[PDB]
């Protein structure tokens, strides 16, 4: 959010964020959908790979362009700069490519269902299948996958380069001025370390943090309209909505509570840290003396060091114990909410695999957010370090 | 169950003219396949898949039709078309077919030959009398048969069978039989046997006295 | 290919019968074996299936605890068994075969049946007679001769002429039933000149009983 | 292999090779079964968790218990120590529970099947299966998941006691002459951190490179007893052992062509860490003196860091493209070779899921070995540390 890179940590970010909020609320909400009415938008997609030239997702890459080019030009324009290319379009080219990469997750999940449909017909009657249709569906999905592949390398080589750009922005801001900041302790540290630090860290975590939340808005309308199936779960009875609420409660509470039951290990981490760093000074100072390193202090020191780690090696145990419990159940716990349903003869194998898809998917995806805290500390600790070191 | 109509439930036709039955389901299937039963014999498929003509059979036939709605058409029939075809579906795990058509073939009309004949010497050992009179090749299939005793109509104690339409030039064929004990049998003297058809408004009349031979 | 199935069965109300389909010519293990059932009213009904090379077997829902299907994959054949038949289980049963795998030629081959009659009355032999011409008619260019087989039971009988020498303008029509007894008749004809020139025979054959009669027809 | 702990770096070890390899070809090929004969050891294996009583374990447990006390008590009076208890113990009780666990996950891999039949039982035919024996079986795998959690935890809490026990031995062992190791520099650091990180890496690798060569044999003949039942490949044509080949060569292939086509990434790294370093001292040198840092230096130095940067960043794509392809073709890979088999009529819905769930399993078993190698060499570099700096 420096001064160099990125024009302002003011008025820029914030014109980003109402500009986005405009165009959002213009889009779903209020409808531009409408301009699919002026073209001849069909409103269907298909299942395959030929779904990325349909005209529902090229009308959105235009808008897409459209607003990104207004909001750049006005910023060119007005503030000029000297990385204004890096800092606005690598930023909004990133964000697209996150967002695409959600999509073919989302179309190959949608394509386990006639699969498992054609494996069911063809072990139960064996004359109404031929092998030729197990080869085309094979087709299909490496149609998908091969996009995934190409995109995917392509978004690693041009995120490396961005970050490598925001190092040798503010490197060459520092160094402007070094003679002025000679005499600050500990700035060759600063200079060759932090810079790197700080950028890939703070991408890293913006990176996690838009990914899980996209998941999230991408995958509950399916499990909405996929509940309509499974009316009755095998305690709770009847209940409007009842995948979804169990599923959120599931995921919710294992990835919150190992979380929580967990909280305490860090300060014994670094209790451990402080206690060795005690030593070694100890025997430094006794290493060139006669009288500094003596039977007596050395032992009381190990002494301290061995109490102190038992500590650690005895908390460890509840954590361990929750998060194997937690990772043995969940093998069959997406299964059982469906043992009703399957009895009743209601779902056909194809949207128990959808549903069980679903599960891990939406499980995944509030596991980013609690590593994004965890980033965040991280970064604050070095932005607190070079926001002291700047006069 | 998908219930499977056929229509019509008789045919006719003529040695030349083209054929067509209909057999609608009550769901779609798309999985349809025709057979053919002879007289006395088992069935045969013709087309299978509703298109796809099988191992070598006459090209005169052809089926179609798609959804709920299929038709089996025959182009020029012949002497030799003369069965009863069904229709079966195979889209579940019951597996229904269907009423069955049977197919006649028309032609020029003709006369039966009549022929009467009296128990053996071996039926007046055994204590019972049987006399039995044939008709062959007549055409139509409606004929009536009469029985006469000294000019008294005799209604009870017979006995007819016929044959199914023949395979070579669609004829058929009467037995009629009349069962009687040796004192009813030696009390009368003279039998005969009357067919009435449509050819002909004369009854033709055989007949025979026990005096002579 | 060819299916061979079991011979002609009379049955007393109560007992359970087996039926057998044995296939020689392919090999069952790429087919389906169904069994169709059809009654005296010509319209035909199907029972169950199975699949040979695992052992899956399917029936329709009415005939569910009545009868059962099963395959014999070492030595092709198939078994059907019917328990606690009433007088409603006369037909005639057929098994066919079904290509699944291995698709090519005629995909669907059907046996040949086996009458089952369930009965209570007691088995007979038939009474055969030979018919003659009446006195002084034989004027004619043509004369018939008719070979007459009655009072026996169960079906059926093997009528033939002359031991299947003569098989041109013969007529046999189909046995019917009198108080638990069957009847049927046979007419043949030739021309004036070959008889009595030449020797004319009925044979008869009633495997169910163990008999065989053979009748020369004479002038009277 | 110190001299402190584990009684003596030489016939020990070699002791204890021998007579173990006497065991084992006492028991496996030379018929130690007929002990069986004595006791009533029926032969049959059952499937819930009461498998881990019958005597055709119980009569294992005897002998392994034999062996080692006899074993261990010839040692103890030979040759007396102080820490022969966890020295000789510590270690047979962590070989054993290794082998514990690879059997526990060999009994959950045979559960797979008869559920995932009966679920297809209750797909095909609405009528005849209820909800009380789906029920029957999530008791019976929780029943299973119970022992696992517990022995996992346990096993945990031992490995990091008896890691301490070594380091304490020998840190002690060093502290006993101190006063003579005092002149060699880099005593302190030496002392501090080397032990605790040589303890660690090599019990790390002896426990994985164990696991390894125990799940092969373990899992190799259920792939061999399996694959009667798929006779015919999709593109070959017939082989006798074509599942067991498949499997090999595509879980080899996969491993170990990634790991020999991102074979020349760390020297890439040596040489970015290099240039790093020369900037940062020749930034120290400069902080304070006037007349050290030059725009000329400083350039120069900045440019051979982002040069050698950017050949690392180019290089990286062979390896995630590989890596990418690899993994998304494995998703269907595994289902690919089943088409004709599941068509002709041989394999039931349980038999897809062994036979998916072995293939993961072998394939996994070929990662610990590279990773026994990468810990091996690291270790190496410890162990010429710590032996150098012994007079």
């Amino acid at each position: 959010m420096f001064k160099s890179f990125f024009p302002k940590p003011g008025t820029f970010f914030l014109s980003a964020f109402v500009w986005a909020l405009i165009a959002v609320i213009f889009w779903q909400a209020g409808g531009g959908d409408w301009v699919a009415r002026i073209t001849g938008a069909s409103g269907q997609i298909p299942i395959s790979a030929a779904r990325f030239w349909s005209l529902d997702f090229l009308i959105f890459y235009a808008y897409y362009i459209v607003c990104v080019g207004l909001f750049a030009l006005f910023w060119f324009i007005y503030s000029p700069h000297r990385w204004q290319y890096w800092s606005i379009l690598g930023t909004a080219l990133i964000i697209f490519v996150t967002w695409f990469l959600v999509e073919v997750g989302v179309a190959v999940n949608a394509w386990y269902a006639p699969f498992y449909d054609l494996i069911q017909t063809a072990l139960s009657s064996p004359h109404k299948v031929t092998i030729e249709q197990f080869y085309r569906e094979v087709g299909v999905f490496l149609g998908i996958a091969l996009i995934a592949v190409v995109i995917s390398v392509l978004n690693n080589f041009f995120v490396s380069h961005y970050v490598f750009r925001w190092r040798t922005a503010m490197n060459e801001y520092y160094m402007a001025n070094w003679q002025q900041l000679r005499h600050i302790e500990g700035a060759a540290q600063r200079v060759q370390e932090d810079t790197m630090r700080f950028a890939s860290t703070l991408e890293n975590m913006g990176v996690s943090f838009i990914n899980a939340i996209m998941t999230l808005i991408a995958f509950l309308p399916v499990l909405v309209t996929l509940s309509a199936h499974v009316p009755e779960l095998p305690i709770i009875g009847h209940i409007p909505y009842g995948l979804v609420i169990a599923a959120i409660v599931w995921s919710l509470m294992g990835t919150g509570l190992l979380a929580v039951v967990g909280i305490k290990l860090p300060g014994l981490e670094f209790k451990n840290q402080r206690v060795e760093a005690a030593y070694r000074k100890e025997l430094v100072y006794g290493e060139d003396d006669a009288t500094r390193a003596t039977p007596p202090t050395v032992r009381e020191l190990f002494s301290a060091v061995r109490k102190n780690y038992f500590r650690l090696y005895f908390h460890y145990m509840y954590f361990n114990i929750a998060r194997i419990l937690y990772l043995q159940v969940d093998n069959v716990f997406g299964l059982f909410l469906l043992f009703p349903s399957i009895v009743a003869g209601t779902i056909t194998l194809g949207l128990m695999t959808q549903i069980t898809n679903v599960f891990g998917q939406v499980r995944g995806a509030f596991q980013y957010l609690i590593n994004s805290w965890t980033t965040l500390v991280e970064l604050m600790s070095i932005y607190k370090r070079l926001r002291s070191f700047e006069h | 169950d998908i219930v499977m109509t056929q229509s019509p439930a008789i045919l006719s036709a003529s040695p030349g003219e083209k054929v067509t039955m209909t057999c609608r389901a009550s769901s779609s299937v798309s999985y349809m396949h025709w057979y053919q039963q002879k007289p006395g014999s088992s069935p045969k498929p013709w087309i299978y898949a509703t298109s796809n003509l099988a191992s070598g059979v006459p090209a005169r036939f052809s089926g179609s039709g798609s959804g709920t709605s299929y038709s089996l058409t025959i182009s020029r029939v012949e002497a030799e078309d003369a069965a009863t075809y069904y229709c079966q579906q195979w889209s579940s795990n019951p597996r229904t077919f269907g009423g069955g058509t049977k197919l006649e073939i028309k032609r020029a009309d003709a006369a039966p030959t009549v022929s009467i004949f009296p128990p053996s010497s071996e039926q007046l050992t055994s204590g019972g009398a049987s006399v039995v009179c044939f008709l062959n090749n007549f055409y139509p299939k409606d004929i009536n048969v009469k029985w006469k005793i000294d000019g008294s109509e005799r209604q009870n104690g017979v006995l007819n069978s016929w044959t199914d339409q023949d395979s070579k030039d669609s004829t058929y064929s009467m037995s009629s039989t009349l069962t009687l004990t040796k004192d009813e049998y030696e009390r009368h003297n003279s039998y005969t046997c009357e067919a009435t058809h449509k050819t002909s408004t004369s009854p033709i009349v055989k007949s025979f006295n026990r005096n002579e031979c | 290919l060819k299916l061979l199935d079991s011979g002609a069965e009379l049955v007393k109300p109560g007992a359970s019968v087996k039926l057998s389909c044995t296939a020689s010519g392919f090999n069952i293990k790429d087919t389906y074996m169904y069994w169709v059932k059809q009654r005296p009213d010509q319209g035909l009904e199907w029972i169950g299936r199975i699949d040979p090379a695992n052992g899956n077997s399917k029936y329709d829902p009415k005939f569910q605890g009545k009868a059962t299907i099963t395959a014999d994959t070492s030595s092709n054949t198939a078994y059907l068994q019917v328990s606690s038949l009433t007088s409603e289980d006369t037909a005639v049963y057929y098994c066919a075969r079904w290509l699944v795998r291995g698709r090519r030629g005629t995909m669907d081959y059907w046996g040949q049946g086996t009458s089952v009659t369930v009965s209570s009355a007691k088995t007979t032999a038939p009474s055969v007679y030979p018919l003659a011409p009446v006195c002084g008619d034989t004027t004619g260019s043509s004369v018939t001769l008719g070979c007459l087989v009655k009072g026996y039971f169960p079906e059926p009988v093997t009528l033939t002429w002359n031991s299947g020498s003569l098989s041109s303008g013969v007529h046999t029509f189909p046995a019917v039933l009198q108080s638990d007894l069957y009847t049927l008749s046979s007419s043949v004809t030739v021309t004036s000149s070959t008889w009595p020139s030449q020797s004319i025979t009925c044979n008869v054959a009633h495997p169910a009983s163990s008999t065989k009669v053979d009748k020369k027809i004479e002038p009277r």
